[PDB]
DNA sequence: GGATCTTATGCTCCAG
DNA sequence: CTGGAGCATAAGATCCT
């Protein structure tokens, strides 16, 4: 799959091995939507700002036609929001889940619940 | 049985010589080796003389071969001596030189044996099979390039698990709970099964069949409760047994517990009242169903999966560590033994023996009474036939104590049925007169001594050089042996061991004071000399029963060492005192880690110092400084360097020495210090060198690398040594307190009475369990006739009352399944009256006792 | 195979072939083909025409056509048929009759140190002397003729007149009687040579002298220095050259008993000196120690000029190197090490090797960051020396012990169980780096929340390592001919290894050394495919060969082994290892050779090889000489010989000479004597502030002698934690039980779920695999149900509230969590400890002294139960004021307390029948009993002795410390026996 | 004059 | 800092002729 993608993309040395191997460990062998989408997630994590639109992802294609390699099955794959919560990476926060995904915003959990925590201790 | 001499001895065909203790082994062996060596005794002699090349010796330990190898050539240098001078005062060496024909020719030959010498045949087993696997690699079929490896431990233990991994992971739940009730982990299986393991893999009784597994097992066995309870759940409700004075009519709580025990069919327990189904538990309280002796006999068999597992543990195991090894290169002692003993079961076994026998026509094993049947099939196939080739067992039955490390008695039994020449020997030379009179009592006092008449106990003569031997203690003199029996009529083994060892503490302590002033005297002839605590010394079977006497004798103030001291020196208090040390001089700047460091025994320092020094902040600065080039001296230039100078600046090479007892403690830090030194040797790297030491410390090895040295031989006092260790030695004043003592054997795993092979049993067999009883107590008839003759002058057991089953004062005391009990009480229950009888009858002014 | 000749290795291979038996086979047949060409060509002129030499043994019926196809394969592959035997002959011919000097040749030729040379090769010489000038320098210890004999008509030619440079001729004396009589043997060589050193000794020589008197063109001179019999050594090297004999016999008894016709030995020399040492430490010990001895008495000696020579390098070298370094400044010498095992880059050479058992190696986690731990891999792979300690107690509690992968896994028929492995340990960081422990499992793994910060990136790194792992292991799996295997080595060597100043040394003699074995491979044209552990070991043998025989006259002192053909003299020359069965280094042949089997005179073995540089090593000697070897080993105190050589040489000194003061006594007492002159071998400042925080209290009384070293001189012994095991737990022993039975505990005393917290565990990866975990889950809910029983009846809901008292002038600050009305009710899955119930006793009375009417409780497992009842607040602050006190008393001195032993002595000795002490001495002998059985352990349990802070105090327990330690407790420890209920 | 029955108490190696 | 053994028991203690 595209795991020469993301090799080279390590060898271009623009990005993190943290961030490679958090993307393969959170996307596993499924669709490569998810896999792409937890990259650029894992990426933008890695410079250390807490979230992260989903305008950003579909309107960067950094460097790779990522809607072209990411549309895999029937239907289409724009609606971004539904092909993460298919997959089991990406939740609105009831589970133990990687990626949480309400208000058009993912990011990690661990920003997600320290988020919530400092704006229910300032409301 | 004829007495044996050099002079007259057949050198020809096979023999056995059954040479007893302090007999000279090491003369009759030289001795002949001279005799092969030079051709002589006519008729009995090898029809041509031999070169020291083609003269196989072969010996047990390393150091009696290096020990043996120098007396054999200073031998030979005093015979060549006595032959260029025709002339000698030893009479073995006259009637040598009145038996050989030509001077001239003898001492060239002697002189090509001494040149020649250097590379004579005298190995241990497993040295000497590597060598001729060396040389006939193409008949062997093994390779060139291996080497001495002697942790099988770990791969015993990695290819344990790796059976546990791959035959026990997807079990179900009620199968893993039958397995785990009856061993919890691969660790147990290992202690259960290792000494099985070890050696040759024995002959199990009643083998299960290979197509049965564990799932059709654990359906037979559900089958045949369900059927037993569904019988039992029909049958119930009838009455017919007698209601007894002692058979309540109240019983019917059990038949009330055994319909509440109807539960279900996936459990495994039974009650305590489904075993009155007895019809011998009936005549204490009329079968009439067949049900009642149904249950009896599914209670008489025992059911597990234990024997199907550890058949298939000790089938796959083996081979897989085998293959193991053969893909890493290693190879193992008995491993290569093995190939040997396969190469010569091969077809090319025939050429194997024409070639060893061309090589050497002869071989003269010492120490047969340890040997393994693997050696005795390999002696036999190579040597058992086809004359012009002799082969010379030598050996002694009666000291044949590693049947726990392997060895095996009926091997002997099997190769004596096998030979036809016996002979023994009569100069014990290192035993007092009275105490081969003594002996001769004690193994004559009943006939079979050794439960066996095929190993019979030839009375012997004491040399006429010993029998001006006499001991005296406090003036007038001593009997041979002289018992000593307690303040008590039947007691437990606790104070029992107690109560002897006070007594004993006390006429050691008396012994020692009387020879100090001048009163007890060790004395021969019109020689004396008094008792010093190095004279006298203390037999004893396990670690933590000599702990118990030392306990005692250190209390008494008689200075106590053990000398078979197993314990490592990884875990006293200096590895872990390396360890801060190391620590701290790694990272000088971490000043707690420093304080603590410095703040130990190490240094000898005290708490007001440390308390003062604790604010010095120059002292702690210049401290530093120290420390701080002590790193720069230990990445400059090594391990022992900055040892050096830290000991050297600090003068605790003296403190220690100054204050008692920091001799030892020294000496492990030197040990440590040397050992470190060719561990960093490979270990390159500081931190590995670091890794490996706290490695090593979390795991007590017992090698004989960390084997702590003796102490000093300067100093002088009470040795506590094993009864193995102190095989082929010498004591003057020996102390057996706790031969008594003795322990019930259980596992089931025991001998062939008749053909001689080992079977391994899984069931509860009565026949193998009071056979493995019978060859317990020979074993222990063994180690005491051991101990009773490597005395010298006097040796003092002690006779008890020991009891071992819960009744303390029943009559019958329980002395009886001991070697003593057995030789004494000729195999019956006797009492306190009865021992004294039975000392008294044997007691004639030279074995006595006291209170 | 299967000619009918090669029966025997067929049998051999076909049994198993990895090519490993194969390549032994390959170089032993290699080595014995290469001897027997060098020495023995005849043989090979006989095999190539297809016949044998009769008088030889077996095995030559495979050995010789195993060599016509060889000549006929490699002339068949277009190589060159020339080659040392075929030539030589031919050279002899074309030499023998030409022209003066053909050219190119040199014009002369020299030979120096040179002792053992060819037949073949000096046959050579003898042709090729006919046109140049040939120097010939051979050092035979006598000046006479003392080789062997072959046959009268060769006696006769035997009177060659030899020469001196100038003057006139010399030779053997008694020309006529010596070639008559017995001395040239009929059959034998010369016995009659007198001294028994070279009788013995000169095996090689003998030959060697033999055949360089056999050339009938020779021209034989000398130039032989007369030496002066003054000391020892020169009256050895006297009796040595003249080949005389001094050694007294006894012919009758007026010769054995008159001892005046050796010569007499100076009492004090200091040239031959005999040594027994017990450890090779203690040896080079005394070795240093002479050496600084003899170059203080002798001004006219440096350090230069003296050698010393090992037997095995390797296993004296450390214990060289170690005291010739520790030796100090103003004692100091300097030392070089020649000839020992040439060890330069030793962890990045371990790493290469490792490296190249990749493809069946187990991954254990401990090897893989050993080899991590080479700087050249952490530099490549950017992971720094502070993230070492990161990573070893990541890999240590997340647990990874086994393989990396489950393909790995599964490839060594196991059970592929998804834990435990290197992915799994990388899923479990990267999963823990997102989440928090508290949410639980997401894909049955539970996330490790102590990697959460900016240090993240190290095991990303690691991840990268292992990827590259994973992937060059298997691509190192597949067997591949010579062609596949050229560029793989530069690919390996560039992508694991970072070429810095460091490491261009070992990456050049990488390089050059595979380069050279894939040149032999290319050369000799192999087209099948070769697995790599041929490649590996071959590497290993053509690695490990290499020694240095470089620094030899720096002007240290010198140290390497007797090595052949190398004798050159010096003043001091010290032996060691002279021990039995090391020296000489026996070495038997390879089982299979012909030249054992059948021998001839230019034979070199190495037991002769060793007797020969043994005895020119004592000819070497010039003014001192050095024996040393073990002959006691410490462990057994057992006697162990000298070495065959050196027992012969002392028994010629001791039947050679005598001492001077027993002059005529016997031979016997005279060499008894000269063998044993030859051979020898506290009160404490502290003041009570008023303001005291309780885990100050609570910290000082749970082990007394710990608090005083921990915070009065700031003194812990924090050791380091135990290393990372090798197998998965399938049991679970020690302090492993403890955090995971107590979390169970706390999740039944809220009576919440545990199954729930069954799955955490299961996804954390600590429980064992299958039922077996499952089964163990169980007997600790059925254990921990019981207990929670019994705390549940008896708990009631209560809060914390600060504690804030005043006792003996001293503010009591801290607080009490979690108490009910009726008292404290507290918890712990333990046995009934003395200092656990003492805990609570601390806890008991703040809260009793500050009002609080109520008793307090303590459960445990195995239904043990501590119970106090309330008092008043002015007991409470009694009982109290006296526990204060014993914090300033423990804090300025370490108070004697036990706190279980003597627990268990008073347990005994208190009775609650009268509420008082007893004092009977039949209880006090139970008392003292039970404290040893407390104090030290069982068989399996540990006692309170084996306790590194009580080691420190003391080592052994005296009567006096016995009762001091008794009563200090019995003070102490007298509130808890009188008020348990 | 028979029991069950639950505790205190006893007792658990050796050598490469 | 923390954690630690099983098994065969007979005396005594009550239940029942």
């Amino acid at each position: 799959k595209l795991q020469k993608q993301l090799l080279e993309a390590v060898e271009h040395k623009q990005l993190r091995p943290l961030d490679v191997q958090f993307a393969l460990t959170v996307a596993g062998d499924e669709h490569p939507a998810v896999t792409l989408a937890a990259a650029l997630l894992s990426h933008d994590a890695g410079e250390g700002h807490v979230c992260l639109p989903l305008s950003r992802l579909e309107n960067n294609e950094a460097s790779h036609p990522l809607l072209a390699t990411c549309v895999s099955e029937i239907g289409e794959l724009q609606n971004w929001e539904e092909c993460l919560l298919a997959s089991q990476a990406v939740s609105r926060g009831d589970e133990p889940t990687p990626m949480i995904l309400c208000g058009d915003r993912l990011y990690l959990n661990r920003m997600w619940c320290n988020e919530r925590t400092v704006a229910r201790f300032f409301n | 049985a004829e007495t044996l001499d050099p002079l007259r001895l057949p050198l020809q065909g096979e023999r056995l010589i059954e040479a007893s203790a302090g007999t000279g082994k090491t003369f009759t062996i030289a001795a002949l080796y001279l005799r092969l060596l030079l051709g002589l005794g006519g008729s009995a002699a090898f029809p041509r003389p031999l070169t020291v090349e083609e003269l196989l010796v072969v010996t047990f330990t390393e150091a009696a071969t290096a020990e043996l190898r120098g007396r054999i050539r200073s031998n030979i240098h005093e015979l060549r001596i006595a032959c260029l001078r025709e002339t000698t005062d030893n009479p073995l060496y006259e009637r040598l030189l009145e038996e050989i024909d030509d001077k001239a020719q003898a001492a060239q030959w002697l002189l090509l044996a001494e040149r020649q010498m250097d590379e004579a045949a005298v190995f241990t087993i497993h040295g000497f099979c590597q060598r001729m696997l060396n040389l006939n690699a193409f008949e062997s079929g093994m390779l060139f390039e291996q080497q001495l490896i002697e942790d099988e431990s770990l791969l015993r233990y990695q290819a344990c698990a790796d059976f546990w991994r791959r035959h026990c992971y997807p079990l179900p739940r009620e199968i893993a709970q039958v397995v785990f009730e009856t061993w919890k982990g691969p660790q147990a299986l290992l202690r259960d099964i290792n000494r099985y393991l070890q050696g040759e893999a024995p002959v199990i009784k009643a083998p299960p069949p290979d197509d049965e597994t564990l799932a059709s097992r654990h359906a037979q066995i559900v089958a045949r409760i369900d059927t037993v309870k569904q019988q039992w759940r029909d049958a119930v409700g009838e009455l017919d047994a007698l209601i007894e004075s002692s058979g309540i009519d109240r019983r019917k709580f059990n038949r009330s517990n055994q319909a509440k025990w109807i539960d279900k069919i996936s459990a495994w327990a039974e009650e305590e009242t489904n075993s009155y189904q007895l019809p011998e538990s009936l005549e204490k309280f009329t079968p009439r169903h067949p049900l009642f002796e149904a249950i009896d006999q599914l209670l008489a068999e025992p059911l597990s999966i234990r024997d199907l597992v550890i058949t298939r543990a000790l089938a796959e195991i083996r081979e897989t560590v085998a293959r193991e090894k053969r893909r890493r290169g290693e190879l193992g002692f008995d491993d290569m033994l093995s190939r040997l003993d396969s190469a010569l079961r091969s077809e090319s076994g025939e050429v194997l023996a024409a070639a060893i026998r061309t090589r050497f026509p002869v071989a003269m094993i010492d120490e047969f009474q340890d040997t393994d049947p693997q050696q005795y099939r390999i002696f036999r196939r190579i040597w058992h036939h086809q004359p012009e080739t002799a082969l010379l067992l030598i050996g002694d039955p009666k000291q044949a104590i590693y049947a726990f490390r392997g060895a095996d008695i009926f091997t002997y039994m099997k190769a004596r049925s096998e030979v036809h020449a016996h002979y023994t020997l009569d100069t014990n030379w290192r035993s007092a007169p009275g105490m081969v009179n003594s002996v001769n009592k004690l193994f004559s006092q009943t006939d079979d001594a050794f439960m066996f008449r095929e190993i019979p106990f030839i009375p012997v003569k004491s040399a006429g050089k010993n029998q001006a031997l006499r001991f005296v203690f406090k003036g007038e003199t001593q009997p041979a042996m002289k018992m000593w029996l307690m303040e008590g009529e039947s007691c437990g083994v606790g104070d029992y061991q107690s109560t002897m060892a006070q007594v004993c503490a006390a006429q050691i302590r008396d012994w020692l004071q009387a020879g100090q002033r001048g009163e007890a005297l060790l004395m021969n002839g019109d020689d004396a000399r008094p008792v010093r605590a190095s004279d006298i010394s203390v037999l004893v079977r396990s670690r933590q029963e000599a702990a118990q006497v030392r306990d005692a004798l250190t209390l008494l103030e008689i200075p106590s060492v053990y000398l078979s001291n197993r314990d490592s020196v990884f875990e006293t208090l200096e590895a872990q005192e390396m360890l801060w040390l190391l620590q701290a001089v790694m990272t000088p700047e971490r000043e707690n880690t420093l304080r603590s460091a410095l703040a130990t025994s190490m240094m000898g320092l005290n708490a007001l110092d440390i308390e003062t020094l604790n604010n010095d902040e120059h002292a702690w600065d210049v401290v530093v400084e120290e420390f701080d080039g002590y790193r720069q001296i230990w990445r400059k230039r090594g391990v022992m360097p900055m040892l050096r100078a830290l000991m050297s600046a600090r003068n605790i090479a003296e403190n220690l020495l100054a204050t008692a007892g920091g001799e030892r403690r020294l000496t492990d830090i030197l040990h440590i210090s040397e050992l470190l030194q060719e561990a960093g040797t490979q270990l390159e790297s500081e931190h590995a060198l670091v890794r490996w030491l706290s490695q090593h410390i979390l795991e007590p090895d017992s090698n004989a690398s960390s084997q702590q040295m003796r102490l000093e031989s300067d100093k002088h006092l009470v040795q506590i040594v094993t009864i193995h260790k102190s095989k082929g030695l010498e004591y003057p004043l020996v102390w057996l307190p706790f031969i008594t003592n003795f322990r019930v054997q259980e596992q089931a795993f025991y001998h062939d009475r008749h053909s001689f092979e080992a079977v391994l049993d899984l069931n509860a067999a009565p026949e193998s369990v009071d056979l493995a009883e019978a060859e317990r107590l020979a074993e222990d008839l063994r180690l005491l006739y051991v101990a009773l003759t490597r005395s010298v002058w006097h040796c003092s057991l002690g006779v008890a009352p020991l009891v071992r089953r819960r009744g303390d004062k029943k009559g019958d005391t329980d002395v009886h399944q001991s070697a003593l009990g057995r030789l004494l009480q000729k195999g019956e229950p006797q009492d306190a009256a009865g021992l004294r009888t039975c000392i008294e009858a044997l007691c004639d002014d030279d074995i006595a006792w006291q209170t | 195979l299967e000619r009918e000749d090669f029966t025997l290795l067929r049998h051999y291979l076909t049994d198993d072939s990895d090519k490993r038996k194969l390549f032994q086979l390959s170089s032993k047949a290699a080595d014995l083909f290469d001897q027997y060409l060098v020495y023995r060509p005849d043989w090979l002129a006989q095999w190539e025409t297809g016949h044998l030499v009769e008088g030889l043994g077996e095995a030559q019926a495979w050995q010789a056509p195993l060599w016509k196809a060889l000549v006929e394969y490699t002339h068949q592959l277009g190589q060159p048929r020339w080659h040392r035997a075929n030539l030589y002959q031919r050279f002899i011919e074309t030499l023998e009759s030409a022209t003066t000097c053909p050219p190119g040749l040199p014009s002369r030729v020299f030979i120096c140190g040179i002792s053992a040379l060819p037949p073949v090769y000096l046959q050579a010489l003898q042709a090729l002397g006919k046109h140049i000038e040939i120097h010939l320098l051979f050092t035979n210890p006598c000046r006479y003729y003392w080789g062997d004999i072959k046959d009268p008509a060769y006696l006769a030619k035997l009177l060659t007149r030899q020469r001196r440079h100038s003057f006139e001729d010399r030779e053997l004396p008694l020309f006529r009687d010596s070639e008559n009589a017995g001395q040239l043997f009929n059959s034998d060589g010369e016995q009659d040579v007198g001294n028994p050193l070279l009788a013995s000794w000169g095996k090689l020589g003998r030959d060697y002298i033999y055949l360089l008197s056999d050339l009938e063109s020779s021209q034989e001179l000398d130039a032989f220095v007369d030496v002066t019999p003054d000391n020892l050594l020169h009256n050895i090297q006297s009796d040595i050259l003249e080949l005389e004999n001094r050694a007294v016999a006894g012919v009758n008894i007026e010769e054995f008993s008159r001892s005046d016709n050796k010569r007499p030995l100076d009492p004090l020399d200091s040239s031959i000196t005999f040594h027994v040492c017990h450890s090779p430490q203690r040896e080079v010990e005394v070795l240093h120690d002479r050496l600084l001895a003899m170059l203080e008495e002798d001004p006219t000696l440096t350090p230069r000029d003296i050698i010393v020579m090992v037997a095995d390098i390797d296993s004296y070298s450390p214990f060289i190197q170690a005291v010739f370094g520790s030796a100090p400044a103003d004692r100091y010498l300097p030392y070089a090490i020649s000839d020992r095992r040439a060890r330069q880059s030793h962890p990045v050479l371990e790493a290469f090797i490792s490296l190249l058992s990749l493809p069946d190696s187990r991954f254990v986690s401990e090897d893989v960051l050993a080899l991590l731990d080479v700087p050249v891999l952490a530099a490549r792979f950017d992971i720094t020396e502070e993230g070492l300690r990161y990573l070893r107690q990541w890999v240590n509690e997340s647990g990874i012990r086994w393989g990396i992968d489950d393909d790995n896994v599964r490839e060594l028929e196991l059970p592929a169980t998804g834990q435990h492995t290197w992915r799994f340990g990388l899923t479990r960081m990267l999963l823990g780096y997102a989440m928090e422990s508290a949410q639980g499992e997401w894909q049955s793994v539970l996330p490790y929340d102590e990697s959460s910060g900016l240090i993240a990136e190290l095991v990303g790194h690691l991840a990268s390592l292992l990827m590259q792992l994973n992937i060059w292991r298997r691509g190192l799996a597949q067997e591949r001919p010579l062609e596949e295997w050229l560029p793989v080595c530069r690919d390996m060597l560039n992508a694991f290894f970072l070429p810095d100043a460091e490491t261009e040394a070992a990456m050049t003699l990488i390089e050059q050394q595979w380069q050279a074995i894939i040149a032999e491979g290319l050369g000799a044209q192999y087209g099948d495919a070769v697995p790599l552990s041929l490649l590996r070991d071959e590497l290993a043998q053509r690695l490990d060969q290499e020694r240095i025989s470089q620094r030899f006259l720096a002007g240290p002192v010198n140290i390497c082994t007797l090595m052949p053909m190398r004798s050159i003299p010096f003043k001091v020359v010290c032996l060691l290892g002279m021990n039995d069965g090391v020296y000489p280094r026996q070495l038997a042949p390879l089982g299979f050779d012909l030249m054992s089997q059948k021998p001839k005179r230019g034979d070199r073995s190495r037991r002769d090889d060793d007797r020969y540089l043994f005895l020119e090593a004592l000819i070497s000697a010039q003014q001192k000489l050095y024996i040393s070897y073990i002959g006691r080993s410490i462990q057994d105190n057992s006697e162990r010989f000298p070495s065959v050589l050196v027992q012969e040489l002392i028994d010629y000194i001791g039947q050679s000479h005598y001492l001077p003061g027993d002059e005529a006594l016997n031979c016997d007492e005279s060499e008894a004597r000269v063998k044993a002159h030859l051979t020898c071998l506290q009160p404490l400042p502290f003041t009570l502030p008023e303001t005291v925080p309780l885990e100050t209290l609570q910290r000082f009384w749970a082990h007394p002698v710990r608090a005083f070293f921990q915070m009065r001189l700031q003194v812990n012994f924090r050791t380091e934690d135990s290393e990372i095991p090798d197998t998965e737990p399938f049991i679970l022993e020690g302090l492993s039980r403890y955090q995971i039975n107590q979390q169970l505990l706390n999740a039944l005393v809220e009576q919440d779920d545990a199954e729930r917290l069954f799955r955490r565990f299961r996804a954390a990866g600590d429980l064992p695999y299958g039922a077996f975990g499952e089964i163990f889950w169980e007997t600790q809910c059925q254990e921990m149900q019981q207990l929670a029983d019994r705390v549940i009846a008896c708990r009631q809901p209560g809060q914390s509230m600060e504690i804030d008292l005043a006792c003996n002038g001293v503010q009591i600050t801290g607080w009490l969590p979690q108490v009910q009305p009726d008292g404290l009710l507290r918890w712990r899955p333990s046995l009934l400890s003395v200092a656990q119930g003492m805990q609570l006793w601390l806890e008991h009375l703040v809260y009793c002294a500050s009002g609080g009417n109520g008793e307090s409780r303590l459960f445990l497992r195995k239904d043990g139960e501590w119970r106090f009842p309330p008092l008043a607040a002015e007991q409470a602050l009694h009982y109290l004021s006296q526990l204060i006190e014993g914090y300033r008393e423990g804090m300025s001195a370490p108070l004697l307390v036990l706190p279980e032993s003597g627990g268990a002595w008073l347990k005994t000795c208190y009775d609650a029948q009268n509420d008082a002490m007893l004092d009977d001495d039949s209880t006090l002998q139970k008392a003292r009993t039970k404290f040893l059985q407390a104090y030290e352990g069982n068989m399996m349990v540990r006692g309170e002795g084996d306790d590194i802070w009580y080691q420190r105090l003391w080592r052994q327990l005296t009567p006096e410390t016995m009762e001091a330690i008794v009563e200090q407790s019995q003070r102490f420890l007298l509130p808890l026996f009188r008020f348990n209920q």
